[PDB]
RNA sequence: GAAGAUGAUCAGAUACCGUCGUAGUCUUAACCAUAAACUAUGCCGACUAGGGAUCGGUUGUUGUUCUGACGCAAUCGGCACCUUACGAGAAAUCAAAGUCUUUGGGUUCUGGGGGGAGUAUGGUCGCAAGGCUGAAACUUAAAGGAAUUGACGGAAG
């Protein structure tokens, strides 16, 4: 959000769940942020190298969360046939 | 009182009602 | 009855998680203990502390009191509990050595990249 | 409001359902609703099952038993401490009692 | 449905539904009934003149304790009979 | 399940809905060509027939109508077409 | 009865948003379904959509993006004049800046913006923001 | 993505199958429907054991990712597990939680025992409830040791296991352990035989 | 003398964390107000309601004071904070203490035109305590905060210049009120607008880069 | 077994309790048209969440007994139930009482503070008892719903 002249006037850009696009709210404390270490060719974690996913309190109450990570991780590479888009 | 007893005395004096308007008809 | 009250228990098992090292088995000399660490009133509370921190003592010699800690029970537990056998009683050695699993699960580890020696069981129960 | 979700009776998918008599007083109650008890007890008390075993004739003779089932109202069955008042959360548990 | 029509064609519905049911607003019934037209003492008016008939206290309710000091006045324009309240303290020594 | 693919259902769990109940509703019944054991001559039978079907050559009861799928007759075999 | 597709097409479309799933099925289709799709889509509130031909009226699978807030018909279709548009578009939307009432007009379905900008007016059909 | 080494092994595998860690319970959740493989004609389900490989390499990613090693709270309320979980503590640096959680430990910050983990491992999520249930107070991600009826509200990340045995909650433990020294570099590589023996992480009776 | 108990407490002693955004844009929870103290300077209450309740007991009835706390800063913060003590100056300042504990923000927006800074809300919004719903539409640059006292008082707070309001319900319960307008309010960051369909990457958290500093 | 007759209890009980008892209870021809006629929840349609039972039908299949029964799976329809609360609600609670100020799927009926009063009057139906329709004057600051603490109970522990 912004201003006539361009200024951000906005304050507190929020974030959004990774799984469900909502915003996450200041008090929605049942919602997490899942830090997943980077692994170099040795097999060793990668110091403060991360992929990061957001859930809100809505996904996490219904047990969805689990599921969710298992989608996210396999789109981004972190995991190989666990999860399957077809039902 | 009752809310049927309380029905069956207005019946009952509906009754008288009609019975005593009756007689001049 | 002969009820100890809080006053008497919580200052006794402080004396345990602070003093253990020192104390011992014997009330006379708990007794004289306590009154060279803590700072009691009467002589009555003094003896009533005392025995009921030798009975906790008495208690402790016989094995794990639940709810007091004196930095030496852990520390005899870390290396107490290290117990681990030759054999690993689920190392496939105590078998014929080969996996006992089902022959469903079979199927399972054949899906997966897997060789490995199976006696199939079939319980069908 | 409502005390409970099944009306005090056991009606559901159903319109009328025929009376029962309480045993102890007589009092015309819905079947479903009746507390209903079923009692299979000895007809001989154990006292005397030893002296009528010594008079009986019969070697080896079983004592018959006396097969009933009670019927009771609400206020026959309260009464009587067959049913006991529970507090609100232990009224939905309708398992029989842990007893025997 | 929310239990009224939502169709485009029905607003005779709506419309005599609603005219139905503003009699059950006493405000609005006792204004097209006429009450005060026809039942009210004053007929209507915001005041009324009449003649003073007899001065009489009147008993206040409860909790409260007192004699209300009001008059029997009977209308100039009905000839009806009504009762009013003389306000403050002493009026009623003004009323004859 | 919040992410799942509804144009391309599992067929496991596509057969075992109901014949109206998948994408696109399609029967599950067939046709049968039945063998009678006197003689051999097709006969294209309905697999829930309502009829008590008997084959031109002889007049024998091929299939009893059932409540759902027609019950075949003593040495009469069934291929499905 | 079944009285309005759209209604259902868009009440499935909202539970299944509000539940966080990220496709719905919708059946039956129809032309007004699959130009209040286009229009949802256009303005980015929606994905693909899919249809699926069974030689019937027709099903719908539409991917959900969680951008869409609400969208709903209006019933009944009521005609709007082009000066009646600002008061469904005060009614209907949360703000001035975004949202968009559907109107089917003669020239087509369309959002509230579009239908200003050619200067037509029709029967108004639904919103969504 | 990730090297081939980190794929299940014929030995890791081998332990898995010997523990009795694909037997999962009578009774499946549809959340955990992706994990079953097959369910045995006893009624029993088979637990993708190629899916709980991956799912414990992904959890000890996590834990690897969290930089203070004791900001990681593992729990066990059942006793199968509570030498497990202080066995992994040690070689981890965790913090433990054995036995009984008390209420309040995570929102009340006047508690004895009051922490604050970035991240919370639990051994069960029916019987380690609790724990599930302040961290979804105070913004913490559960990963979780889940069977086929475990129940996964507030469950970020599950392992798909035997919850219930003996072996099974100290094989899991022991793995999640490994696999956090190796990607720490404590282990130098994938092909070092570990010293600790799956043995230990098994809960042992007073009698011994 | 403050010593902080919290992580969250021990980065805003030192200068780790310097804004109440870096906080909501993590949701961390707030247990120390001296936090809020530190971070939103100059705020300023208000005891918008005073009540007794009474619990009746075998000699009489137990009379407590239960007072009604607005706090903000008029710039786009504000809290509400409700609590029961035997005094009215106890419950008074521990109703201060959970209003900061409870500081949200707010969403300013433009009715119609971007020119200048925000002045009214960027959608409608509404909440509900009890039967009390109360709705906010957002205003022109004219009139002022069309509300009640009570909801007019706490949108004054949160720094909305220009707001339209509507109450249904049990008004007259102020809790009831002031619940339901401190949760439309909020919603103002709930509510997803396509300005902020953009994705944006999720930062680490303050108490990851700086977990030496909160440590103990 | 209404009414009634009678013996108890009681200060009085033509009440409760006991013994009899007439209409009635049953049936055939007609009337009556009302019930806490209740799920106090209109009907039709769509969608939203897990689970185990169960009745009817159908379709696939057993270390089972003797074709049928049973067992294991699916499904359509019912009668319900358990858990959760996404959601609703003033709450009790509710898988509908949800998808309702982010207010619009279709449609019928009903309510508008408490009494007066379902009364009076007019009409109409009925053999009658009565049913249906149905006011006003006047009067009144509450009546009422759900829950909380206590007090009390010839309620339980
Ligand atoms: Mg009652
Ligand atoms: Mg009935
Ligand atoms: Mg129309
Ligand atoms: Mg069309
Ligand atoms: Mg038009
Ligand atoms: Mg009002
Ligand atoms: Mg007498
Ligand atoms: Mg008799
Ligand atoms: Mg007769
Ligand atoms: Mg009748
Ligand atoms: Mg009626
Ligand atoms: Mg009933
Ligand atoms: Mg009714
Ligand atoms: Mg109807
Ligand atoms: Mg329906
Ligand atoms: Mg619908
Ligand atoms: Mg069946
Ligand atoms: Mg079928
Ligand atoms: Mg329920
Ligand atoms: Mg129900
Ligand atoms: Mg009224
Ligand atoms: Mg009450
Ligand atoms: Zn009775
Ligand atoms: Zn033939």
């Amino acid at each position: 959000m912004e201003n006539d002249k361009g200024q951000l006037v906005e304050l507190y850009v929020p974030r959004k769940c990774s799984a469900t696009n909502r915003i996450i709210k200041a008090k929605d404390h049942a919602s997490v942020q899942i830090s997943i270490a980077k692994v170099d060719e040795d097999g060793r974690a990668i110091a403060g190298e991360n992929i990061t996913y957001a859930l809100s309190g809505y996904v996490r109450g219904r047990g969805e969360a689990d599921d969710s990570l298992n989608r996210l991780a396999q789109q981004d590479g972190l995991l190989k046939n666990v999860w399957s888009y077809s039902r | 009182m009752r809310d049927k007893w309380r029905k069956k005395r207005v019946r009952r004096l509906k009754r008288k009602r009609r019975k005593v308007r009756a007689r001049s008809k | 009855g002969r009820v100890r009250t809080k006053t008497v228990k919580r200052a006794s098992k402080v004396l345990i998680e602070r003093f253990y090292p020192k104390l011992t088995l014997d009330f006379e000399t708990n007794k004289r203990l306590t009154s060279e660490i803590a700072v009691i009133q009467s002589k009555r509370l003094r003896n009533k502390i005392a025995g009921y921190t030798t009975h906790l003592m008495k208690r402790i010699q016989k094995g794990p009191v639940r709810g007091i800690s004196f930095k030496l029970q852990e520390e005899e537990r870390e290396r107490k509990d290290q117990y681990v056998p030759e054999v690993s009683a689920l190392d496939l050695s105590h078998t014929n050595g080969q996996l006992e699993i089902d022959a469903d699960t079979a199927d399972l580890v054949k899906s997966l990249g897997f060789k490995i020696p199976v006696q199939t069981v079939s319980i069908s129960a | 409001p409502k005390k409970r979700a099944s009306n005090g009776r056991n009606k559901k998918g159903r319109g009328h359902v025929k009376p029962v008599r309480c045993l102890n007083c007589a009092r015309c109650v819905p079947k479903d609703k009746a507390i209903k008890r079923v009692t299979i007890r000895n007809m001989v008390e154990a006292a005397a099952v030893r002296d009528l075993s010594e008079a009986s004739v019969y070697a080896e003779y079983a004592l018959p038993k006396l097969y009933n089932k009670l019927h009771y109202c609400v206020s026959c069955a309260i009464h009587a401490r067959i049913v006991r008042v529970r507090s609100r959360t232990d009224r939905k548990i309708r398992t029989p009692p842990q007893r025997k | 449905g929310k239990g009224k029509p939502r169709g485009l064609n029905s607003a005779r519905k709506l419309r005599v539904h609603r005219r139905n049911n503003r009699w059950a607003d006493q405000a609005y019934k006792a204004r097209l009934l006429g009450t005060a037209f026809k039942s009210s003492p004053f007929g209507g008016s915001s005041h009324a003149k009449g003649i003073v008939l007899e001065k009489i206290g009147i008993e206040s309710k409860q909790p409260n304790s007192a004699i209300r000091k009001c008059v029997r006045v009977q209308l100039i324009k009905n000839g009806k009979k009504v009762t009013a309240f003389v306000p403050n303290d002493g009026c009623l020594n003004f009323v004859d | 399940v919040l992410v799942q693919d509804l144009l391309h259902p599992s067929p496991a769990t596509e057969a075992k809905q109901h014949k109206l109940k998948t994408l696109v509703q399609q029967p599950r019944s067939f046709f049968m060509d039945v063998k009678c054991q006197g003689c051999l001559n097709i006969t294209t039978v309905f697999s829930h027939a309502q009829t008590a079907v008997t084959c031109d050559s002889c007049s024998t009861v091929l299939c009893t109508p059932t409540g759902g799928k027609a019950k075949l007759t003593e040495g009469c075999s069934f291929r499905r077409k | 009865t079944r009285t309005s597709v759209l209604a259902d097409a868009l009440n499935a479309i909202n539970n299944a948003e509000k539940t966080g799933k990220r496709q719905v099925l919708i059946r039956p289709s129809s032309k007004v379904i699959i130009k209040f799709l286009t229009v949802m889509q256009k303005h980015g509130y929606i994905g693909e959509f899919e249809y699926i031909d069974d030689h019937r009226s027709g099903k719908i699978v539409v991917q959900l993006n969680g951008r869409l807030n609400k969208c709903g018909v209006i019933q009944p279709r009521f005609n709007v004049k082009i000066n009646d548009i600002e008061r469904w578009t005060d009614n209907l939307l949360p703000a001035r800046q975004f949202g968009y009432v559907i109107l089917t007009t003669s020239a087509g379905i369309m959002d509230h913006e579009e239908a200003r900008r050619k200067h037509v007016s029709g029967k108004i059909l639904g919103f969504v923001y | 993505s990730l090297p081939a080494s980190f794929d299940l092994t014929p030995e890791d595998a081998k332990l898995l199958l010997a523990a009795n860690v694909h037997l999962g319970a009578k009774n499946v959740q549809v959340h955990n429907k992706p994990y079953v493989y097959k369910t045995r004609p006893d009624g029993m389900n088979i637990i993708n054991i190629g899916k709980t490989w991956e799912k414990i390499v992904l959890a000890a990613r996590i834990i690897a990712a969290v930089p203070n090693a004791s900001d990681v709270a593992v729990c066990s309320s059942r006793t199968f597990g509570q030498r497990a979980v202080l066995k992994f503590a040690a070689h981890t640096g965790a913090t433990a939680i054995a036995g009984r959680f008390t209420p309040g430990n995570f929102t009340n910050y006047i508690t004895r025992s009051f922490k604050e983990p970035r991240l919370v491992v639990v051994t069960d999520p029916r019987t380690d409830a609790q724990a599930i249930k302040e961290s979804s107070y105070v913004n913490i991600p559960v990963i979780a040791l889940t069977d086929m009826d475990s129940p996964s509200e507030y469950v970020d990340v599950a392992i798909p296991c035997n919850n219930k045995g003996k072996h099974s909650i100290g094989l899991i433990w022991w793995l999640l352990a490994r696999e956090v020294l190796r990607l720490r570099g404590i282990i130098p590589d994938r092909t070092t035989e570990w010293s600790v023996m799956p043995d230990l992480y098994f809960y042992r009776d007073p009698e011994e | 003398g403050w010593t902080p108990v919290t992580k969250l407490g021990r980065l805003v002693k030192a200068g780790k964390i310097t804004s109440v955004e870096q906080i909501y844009l993590h949701s961390l929870p707030v247990k120390e107000y001296q936090i809020i103290d530190l971070l939103l300077p100059d705020l300023k209450d208000d005891v918008m309601k005073i009540r007794s309740v009474q619990k009746q007991t075998r000699a009489g009835q137990r009379t407590r004071m239960k007072a009604v706390v607005v706090i903000g800063d008029s710039n786009g913060h504000v809290g509400l904070g409700i609590k029961t003590a035997k005094e009215v100056a106890s419950a008074i300042k521990a109703a201060i203490v959970i209003a900061k504990l409870s500081i949200i923000p707010i969403r300013r927006g433009y009715w119609g035109s971007n020119l200048g800074q925000p002045h009214s809300l960027p959608c409608k919004v509404t909440g509900k305590c009890g039967s009390v719903a109360v709705r906010l539409i957002p205003a022109p640059r004219g009139k002022g905060i069309v509300a009640s006292p009570v909801v007019k008082r706490l949108m004054q707070l949160a720094g909305v210049e220009d707001v339209y309001t509507s109450s249904s319900g049990s008004t007259r319960t102020t809790e009831n009120t002031l619940k339901a307008a401190f949760a439309a309010i909020g919603n103002t960051y709930s509510f997803l607008t396509p300005n902020l369909w953009a994705e944006t990457p999720l930062a680490a958290s303050p108490l990851e880069v700086y977990a030496e500093e909160a440590a103990a």
